[PDB]
């Protein structure tokens, strides 16, 4: 599943720090039952200092 | 200048008003 | 004290001349801060007590102040080297 | 007392339990992450409300979330 | 079920916080447990009745103290040389100098001089003797008693009104505009015409001769025959003395404009006509909405139909009628926004156009009456904005407000906050840089090097009003404008004589210092609006914390994680903007009191030379006027300003005490109270005494509130003292 | 998992006395007893403030708060390789065993425990407070 | 204009010139006429006399305080008080805003974009600080081409 | 130090400074105090006459006080101080 590994996606999740921000997909989990399989890496950190977050494919579009 | 008996009329009418303030505060409690 | 002060003028008579050791540049109206401290001198009246300290050290001329300044610069280079 | 809620964005990184100073959080099995575990708050009546779990949660936005509600002698942190 | 009984979650709190928060969550009725719509609106309705009863029981005691311990008749004989007495003082702590020094106004003992302008008000309105004020006090005791009876009555289940009666906005607006604003201003007009105008003209009109004392020589004949100009036929002349029959006229509704030449105050015939005009227009405006009779408006369809078809406002105002009608915080925020803009319109129009007889001559009373309505208006406006924030947390539904104007405020909220931030930063760098520049040039011996900007826009507006001082000569100062020729026979002979006078406060001569402090005022309003719009629009959530709505309105923080989330809530933005309203209204009333304290003793050049730089504000206003303030009591003795000298120092206590709650924060005091609890639990003879409430430190929201309230009490008492001691001790 | 029973015969670490110990909350509300097995005689930092010589066998320490048991317990789980458990003791005599509930520490996952306080949605799918007016439920507990 | 006399014919402005030299002349009375601090006060007097003869020759408006007031409405007589040095300012301030904006675009397309802001690339900086000379033609040029503003779909927006 | 047989001795419920002496006075002194302080026992009764008796005793000497006893009942003893502007 997922759009593609190594692709550029835009986050549609409202409560994330990287909403409407360009991110790079580093891992998509193909195991069933995982709610947020797509792991997206960002060039900028959030207030917690991390750049790695998991999103569903419904919360991302290819840009 | 106002008189002595007019102060008695005001103090009773404030005490009547103080009872009606006490009655609303009981009803606002319930 | 050696160049921008009236330490010899203050040392001649210190009961009427205020201790001053800072001269400002006449640029933007701040030359009024060079006040009449006495002894034919204009500058900021200092309150650090260096003039009375040099009087207690026996300093009579500003050449001794310049020698102590360049000696302190030598010691500052020695502390940086150390 | 305090209500600690775990959401489905959790990755099972366990550091919310490790940051907990009053043993509220525990890791139960789950099927929604790679680690196959999610946090839970059974002893949420023992929660002081310090939000050390929210400081240690790497998920954006947070998976563990502490809502400061009614405060008792557990959640006030008193010894007297 | 302990105290507090309205919240079950605070009753199980074993600490002192249960005692504290139950005081502070006492009137937040919608946050209570087991709480419904009907109980919300009925408790709010009876709380309104209790508020009305408190206001009328306040006015009754402010009338009873003037009638009983005040010299209202002696002030009526000579309002220029008699200080108005508020109430007598019975203090067991006075020595003989304090009894001998507080005895003012020809009283028999130590009394307080009234700086509330109640004597000027009651004189202008028609009250003359102490018996009339006593009868008014008994009447308003009866009115407050009736409002207590009505408040108790509507909590009884027979007379409980339903929420559909409460949310009937059309009937409420029709009976508010028709009855509250129309029949009360027409009632007023009936007073001003029947009582206040003949008491200004010497005739004693009371209830015993109400039906016999005709207010006009031909009363109610020319009214119903159409010739209303008979009521403007013979106005009061310029030789008219107030309260005496000589020099007076017979016209009850004039349109003279300007001021009465002896009192420097507005004409009662003009205020009577003013009220007949804001009575006809409010009864006519109260027949607007649809209640019961087929005609009228539904405001839901007005708001639905007011959508721009280009889509620039989205859906327009669709869904806003249910948004206001369901949210009590929206209605309260709108009411407080309008109330702040009219309590400030009150303040701006009772100093420049004094409405009450001999109020312009009494200087410290005018100063108090401006500072009163500018502080009460800077707390009412901040309450409006805070209630907008509480609406956005606990009352705003994004589903019901779908792409309307209110949702589009949240759509572009970062643009509003960033542009208020730009405007505040612009005003701050420019006002601070120009004041600091003028400070440097007065410091460097060169007053001519100041950047002094003549406020030519507001001077052009003053010349548009009729001021011939600046010589712009555009309209109402030039005779070639149609507005002047339409006004020069109607109201302008009074207005131009009032505005071309230089002793009054009607549209004062402004200068570069006025420009600079008006940008200080714009800085204050813009930065207070910045913090408050930021609190209201980041109320539901933000990029730091998206779930601020699910944490309530006044939550403390969200923890040290994610960088740190101190003061993240919308209540904390209200908290930070109470300091900004205090600074704003401090600047406003500093400008008012120094522009007037130099006008009243004549030397306006002191303000014209010294207000452009902040050392003039510190030295010629804060230091110069405080000469007889802090010398109110000395080692040598004490003066009559001594209570104002203590209240000044008292303010410097309480304000600084607020710093203790605003700088030092909780866990220091929590460990301190932990050591104190150990010390009490181990001390012999004192361990026997227990606490039931566990001693804890003040909680974080409570700490910010207590420091804010101390800051505000000290701020209002330092300035109430300085302002009522630097004008009443040096009159002029 | 059978919970361990408090023996009430193991002795205390050698401690000179502290003023940070049990106040009257121990006497009327609760106090916490932490029991652990030691390899040898060591010195540990007391969570009430101070240092005590811990015994070579089992140890019993009386604490006032649950946070004092974890602050001690994580101290002797990282600095020392000592497994610990604590209890909650009430003034009527009931001892309530508290941690670890399954016998294995809550950082490690066990199949016996169940998910409670877990929401199947995220924070952004929580309901608005305007559509939950005048109800016992709130935006997160449903 | 606005009830203000010109400073060349203002009696209060000439009074401030008289009482400023007199303050400095009395400061000169306690020094030798050829002394070094007396040359500073003599240069102060000539700086004061140059200042008052410059303010009166520019058509400045002086009030009743004897102080030069600025008319910022946009008067044809008063352009150099606000309009002329405001356009001089906004050109310089837009120069600061254009070379700081163009530096961030030039370092966003780099390997480590955050190390080029603590350590500012001077050959990259100085090659666009020259380019900030013609910035109204480049700001409105980017505004007309759409490169000045970013579309709201690519802008980080806090939730409602 | 935990026992499970004496829960009060292992928690800090100690009479640290108490005494178990039954009596140290005599019968003559004890019967005098309970007779005189017998109408002051009940908390609801004692709170009633202390409020009502306390309100009367501050209103009595507040009103029967003289000029030398309290300065607020002495009144002014000199000419009043006239303020500025003739007020
Ligand atoms: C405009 C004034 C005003 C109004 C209309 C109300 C209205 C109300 N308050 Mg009150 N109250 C106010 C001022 C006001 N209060 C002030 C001065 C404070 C302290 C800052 C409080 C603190 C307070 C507490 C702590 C509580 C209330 C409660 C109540 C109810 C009245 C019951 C009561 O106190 O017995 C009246 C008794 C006497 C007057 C005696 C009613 C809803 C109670 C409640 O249940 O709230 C819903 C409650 O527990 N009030
Ligand atoms: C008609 C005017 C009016 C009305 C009735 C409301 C109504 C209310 N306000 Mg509001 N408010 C207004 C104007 C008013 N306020 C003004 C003038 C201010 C500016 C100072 C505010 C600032 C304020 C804040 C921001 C808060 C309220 C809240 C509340 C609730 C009362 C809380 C309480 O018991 O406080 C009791 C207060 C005290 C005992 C402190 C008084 C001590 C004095 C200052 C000393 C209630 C919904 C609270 C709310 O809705 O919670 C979500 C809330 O957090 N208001
Ligand atoms: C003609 C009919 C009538 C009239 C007289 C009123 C009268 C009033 N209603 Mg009411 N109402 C009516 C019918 C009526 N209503 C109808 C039919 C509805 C049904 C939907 C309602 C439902 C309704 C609700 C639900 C509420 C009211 C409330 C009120 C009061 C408003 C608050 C207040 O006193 O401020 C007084 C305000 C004014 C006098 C207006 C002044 C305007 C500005 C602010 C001031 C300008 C005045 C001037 C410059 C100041 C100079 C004075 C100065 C010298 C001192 C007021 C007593 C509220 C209340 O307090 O309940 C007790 C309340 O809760 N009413
Ligand atoms: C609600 C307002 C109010 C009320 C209660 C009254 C009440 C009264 N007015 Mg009145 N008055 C008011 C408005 C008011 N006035 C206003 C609006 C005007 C200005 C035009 C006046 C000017 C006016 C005149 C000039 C006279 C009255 C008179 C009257 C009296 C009888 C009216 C009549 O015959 O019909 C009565 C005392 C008449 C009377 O006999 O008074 C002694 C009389 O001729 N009124
Ligand atoms: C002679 C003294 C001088 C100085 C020291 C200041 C100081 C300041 N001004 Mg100001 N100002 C002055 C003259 C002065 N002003 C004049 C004469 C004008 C009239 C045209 C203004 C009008 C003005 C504007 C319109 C703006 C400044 C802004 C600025 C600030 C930031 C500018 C910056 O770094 O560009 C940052 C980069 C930018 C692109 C902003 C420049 C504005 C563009 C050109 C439009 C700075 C603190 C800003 C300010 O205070 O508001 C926050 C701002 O917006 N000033
Ligand atoms: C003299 C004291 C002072 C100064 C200058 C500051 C500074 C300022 N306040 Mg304020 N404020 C103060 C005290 C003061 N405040 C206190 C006592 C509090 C109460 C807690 C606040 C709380 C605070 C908040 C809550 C907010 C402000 C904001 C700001 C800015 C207003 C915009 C502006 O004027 O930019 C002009 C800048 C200056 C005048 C500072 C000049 C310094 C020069 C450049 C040094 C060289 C600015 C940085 C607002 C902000 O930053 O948004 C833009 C904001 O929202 N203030
Ligand atoms: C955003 C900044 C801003 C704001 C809030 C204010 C605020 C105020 N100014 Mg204005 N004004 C400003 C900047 C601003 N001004 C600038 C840049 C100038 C040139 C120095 C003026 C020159 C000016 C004069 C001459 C006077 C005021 C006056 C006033 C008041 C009326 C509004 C007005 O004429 O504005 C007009 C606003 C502009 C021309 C520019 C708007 C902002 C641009 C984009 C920067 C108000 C208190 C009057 C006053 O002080 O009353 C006594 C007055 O007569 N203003
Ligand atoms: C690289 C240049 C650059 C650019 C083009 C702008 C331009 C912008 N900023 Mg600014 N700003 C910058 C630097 C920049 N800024 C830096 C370095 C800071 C930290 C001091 C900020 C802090 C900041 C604040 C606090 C605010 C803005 C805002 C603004 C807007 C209006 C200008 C203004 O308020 O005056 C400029 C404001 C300043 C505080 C002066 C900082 C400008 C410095 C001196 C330039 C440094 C550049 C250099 C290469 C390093 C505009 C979008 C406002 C906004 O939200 O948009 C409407 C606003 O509230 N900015
Ligand atoms: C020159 C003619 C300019 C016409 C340009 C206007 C134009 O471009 O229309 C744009 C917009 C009209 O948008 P609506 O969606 O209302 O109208 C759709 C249009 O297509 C008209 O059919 O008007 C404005 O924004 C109002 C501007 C005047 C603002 C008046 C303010 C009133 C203040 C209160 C009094
Ligand atoms: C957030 C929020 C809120 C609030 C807000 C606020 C608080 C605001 C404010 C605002 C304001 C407070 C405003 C005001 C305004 C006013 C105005 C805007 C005015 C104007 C005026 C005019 C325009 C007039 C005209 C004229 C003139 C000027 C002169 C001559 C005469 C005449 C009359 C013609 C609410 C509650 C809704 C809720 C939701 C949210
Ligand atoms: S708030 Fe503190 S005690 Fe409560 S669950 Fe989070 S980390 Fe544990
Ligand atoms: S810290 Fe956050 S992401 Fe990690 S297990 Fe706990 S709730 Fe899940
Ligand atoms: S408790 Fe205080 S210091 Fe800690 S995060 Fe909250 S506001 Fe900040």
């Amino acid at each position: 599943i997922g759009p593609k590994r190594g692709s550029i996606v835009k986050v549609l999740r409202r409560e994330s720090y990287w909403f409407n921000d360009t991110g790079k997909v580093v891992a998509v989990d193909q195991a069933p039952g995982v709610r947020y399989p797509v792991v997206v890496r960002f060039d900028k950190v959030n207030y917690a200092g991390v750049s790695t977050n998991n999103y569903s494919p419904d919360e991302l579009e290819q840009s | 200048s106002i008189s002595d008996s007019q102060i008695i009329v005001a103090l009773v009418s404030a005490f009547i008003t103080g009872i009606l303030a006490l009655r609303l505060g009981k009803s606002l409690y319930q | 004290g050696a160049r921008f002060s009236n330490y010899e003028a203050w040392l001649s008579d210190p009961t009427h001349i205020k201790p001053s050791a800072q001269v400002v540049w006449p640029i933007v109206g701040q030359k009024i801060l060079n006040g009449d401290v006495g002894g034919g001198f204009q500058g900021i009246q200092i309150t650090s007590g260096f003039f009375q300290l040099w009087r207690a050290s026996g300093i009579t001329s500003e050449l001794q102040l310049y020698t102590t300044a360049i000696g302190g610069l030598i010691f500052a280079a020695l502390m940086l080297f150390a | 007392a305090h209500s600690v809620k775990i959401y489905d964005t959790c990755i099972g990184c366990t550091q919310c339990v490790r940051a907990c100073p009053t043993d509220v959080l525990e890791m139960v099995p789950w099927d929604g992450c790679k680690a196959s575990q999610i946090a839970s708050a059974p002893r949420t009546e023992d929660c002081v409300g310090c939000k050390r779990c929210e400081s240690a949660c790497p998920t954006d936005f947070l998976s563990v979330r502490v809502y400061l509600g009614a405060e008792t002698t557990r959640s006030m942190g008193l010894a007297y | 079920s302990r105290f507090p009984k309205f919240s079950r979650g605070l009753s199980q709190d074993p600490t002192t916080r249960r005692i504290w928060f139950g005081i502070a969550t006492a009137h937040d009725f919608e946050s209570h447990d087991d709480m419904t719509e009907e109980r919300l609106y009925q408790k709010i309705f009876a709380s309104h009745f209790g508020q009305l009863a408190i206001i009328f029981l306040w006015t009754s005691g402010n009338l009873f103290h003037v009638a009983w311990q005040g010299n209202f008749e002696a002030w009526g004989q000579d309002p220029l040389h008699v200080r108005p007495i508020a109430h007598a003082i019975w203090d067991p702590h006075f020595g003989q100098p304090a009894v001998e020094a507080f005895t003012r106004g020809g009283a028999s003992g130590p009394v307080n001089i009234a700086y509330s302008g109640v004597y000027q008000w009651w004189y202008t309105i028609g009250l003359r003797t102490n018996q009339d004020l006593y009868g008014g006090s008994i009447f308003l005791l009866f009115v407050s008693a009736l409002f207590l009876i009505a408040g108790w009555l509507h909590l009884q289940p027979k007379w409980k009104p339903s929420v559909s009666w409460f949310k009937n906005a059309e009937s409420r607006l029709n009976h508010h505009l028709s009855g509250l604003f129309g029949v009360s201003s027409l009632a007023w007009t009936g007073h001003l015409v029947h009582v206040a105008i003949p008491e200004s003209r010497g005739e004693h009109v009371r209830w015993n001769n109400l039906l016999t004392a005709l207010p006009h020589p031909q009363g109610l004949g020319p009214f119903f025959a159409g010739q209303w100009n008979v009521y403007a036929q013979n106005p009061d002349s310029n030789s008219h003395l107030f309260g005496t029959s000589e020099g007076a006229g017979t016209a009850i509704l004039t349109f003279l404009g300007g001021f009465h030449p002896q009192t420097q105050s507005l004409w009662l015939t003009d205020m009577a006509h003013h009220h007949l005009a804001i009575a006809v227009i409010f009864i006519i405006a109260g027949h607007m909405y649809r209640t019961n009779f087929g005609i009228g408006h539904s405001m839901k369809e007005i708001l639905e139909a007011h959508t721009p078809p280009g889509g620039r406002l989205g859906r327009g105002h669709k869904g806003l009628y249910d948004t206001i009608n369901n949210s009590l915080h929206f209605q309260l925020g709108l009411a407080l926004a309008s109330l702040g803009v009219i309590t400030s319109l009150v303040a701006q129009h009772m100093y420049s156009l004094p409405p009450y007889a001999f109020l312009a001559q009494d200087f410290t009373t005018q100063a108090a009456l401006y500072t009163h309505h500018q502080y009460i208006a800077g707390f009412i406006m901040t309450g409006a904005f805070a209630h907008g924030a509480i609406f956005f947390i606990r009352d705003y539904n994004p589903e019901q407000n779908k792409d309307n104007v209110l949702a589009r405020m949240l759509e572009h909220k970062e643009a509003i906050i960033s542009h208020l931030s730009w405007a505040s930063l612009f005003l701050g760098f420019h006002t601070l840089g120009l004041y600091v520049h003028n400070d440097v040039m007065l410091a460097f011996g060169t007053p001519e090097k100041q950047i002094l900007i003549e406020p030519v826009f507001a001077q052009w507006i003053q010349s548009a009003h009729g001021k011939a001082l600046y010589g712009f000569d555009v309209l109402l100062s030039s005779a070639d404008s149609p507005a002047f020729n339409a006004g020069q026979t109607l109201w302008l002979p009074g207005w131009l004589d009032a505005i071309n006078n230089n002793s009054n406060s009607l549209f004062l001569t402004i200068g570069p210092g006025d420009f600079l402090v008006h940008h200080a005022i714009a800085l204050g309003l813009h930065t207070t609006t910045l913090i408050l719009v930021k609190g209201a629009l980041d109320a539901r959530g933000s990029k730091l914390m998206p779930d601020k709505k699910e944490f309530g309105y006044s939550f403390p923080c969200d923890g040290p994680g994610r960088g740190g989330t101190c003061d993240i809530s919308a209540w904390d933005a209200f908290y930070l903007a109470v300091f900004w309203m205090l600074n704003t209204i401090g600047w406003v009333t500093f400008y008012w009191h120094w522009k007037h304290i130099t006008l009243w003793q004549g030397n306006v050049a002191q303000f014209n030379e010294s207000s452009t730089y902040l050392m003039g504000w510190l030295r010629d206003y804060l230091w110069l006027n405080s000469s007889q303030l802090i010398n109110g009591y000395n080692p040598f003795g004490m003066n009559s300003l001594s209570v104002w000298a203590w209240m000044f120092l008292f303010g410097h206590l309480v304000w600084a005490t607020g710093f203790m709650f605003l700088i030092s924060w909780r866990g220091y005091w929590q460990e301190l109270i932990e050591t104190l609890a150990w010390a009490h639990e181990r001390t012999p003879l004192a361990n026997l005494v227990r606490w039931k409430d566990k001693p804890v430190a003040l909680s974080i929201v409570q700490a910010r509130l207590v420091g804010l309230a101390h800051f505000s009490v000290g701020y209002i008492f330092t300035y109430a003292a300085f302002l009522i001691a630097s004008t009443s001790g040096k009159f002029g | 998992f059978t919970p361990p029973t408090l023996n009430a015969d193991t002795p205390a670490p050698i401690f000179g006395g502290s003023t940070g110990g049990l106040l009257r909350k121990a006497q009327v509300e609760e106090f916490y007893v932490i029991t652990w097995e030691s390899p040898k005689e060591q010195i540990f930092e007391m969570p009430t403030g101070g240092a005590a010589i811990m015994r070579s066998g089992p140890n019993l320490l009386k604490l006032a708060r649950k946070e004092q048991c974890l602050a001690l317990g994580a101290r002797l789980r990282t600095k020392f390789k000592i497994q610990y458990q604590f209890y909650r003791v009430f003034p009527n005599g009931e001892v309530q065993y508290l941690h670890p509930k399954d016998g294995v520490y809550p950082e490690k996952v066990n199949a016996g425990r169940t998910a409670v306080g877990v929401n199947n949605r995220s924070i952004g799918q929580n309901a608005n407070p305007a559509e939950l007016k005048f109800a016992h439920k709130q935006a997160y507990d449903l | 204009v606005a009830g203000l006399t010109p400073c060349k014919e203002s009696k209060g402005f000439a009074k401030r010139q008289k009482q400023e030299i007199k303050k400095l002349e009395g400061r000169l009375k306690l020094y030798a006429p050829d002394s070094a601090p007396a040359l500073a006060i003599n240069a102060t007097i000539e700086k004061t006399k140059r200042r008052f003869e410059f303010y009166g020759n520019q058509g400045l408006l002086c009030g009743t305080d004897g102080l030069p007031h600025l008319i910022v409405d946009g008067d044809q007589a008063h352009l150099g008080e606000f309009v002329y040095p405001g356009l001089v300012f906004l050109y310089i301030a837009g120069w600061i805003g254009w070379v700081g904006r163009a530096y961030l675009i030039d370092v966003r397309t780099s390997k480590k974009p955050t190390e080029k802001e603590i350590i500012i690339d001077v050959p990259l900086a100085l090659r666009i600080m020259s380019k900030g000379l013609t910035w109204p033609v480049a700001a409105i040029g980017e505004l007309r081409s759409g490169k000045l503003v970013e579309k709201s779909s690519n802008i980080t927006v806090s939730p409602r | 130090y935990f026992d499970l047989g004496e829960i009060d001795n292992t928690t800090g419920n100690w009479d640290l400074y108490g005494n178990d002496d039954p009596n140290r006075y005599n019968g003559f002194q004890n019967k005098f105090f309970e007779t005189f302080a017998g109408a002051f026992t009940k908390r609801g009764l004692l709170l009633k006459f202390l409020v009502l008796g306390g309100a009367t005793t501050i209103g009595y000497l507040g009103s029967t006080s003289s000029g030398d006893l309290l300065a607020i009942k002495n009144g002014p003893k000199q000419a009043p101080i006239m303020g500025p502007r003739g007020r």
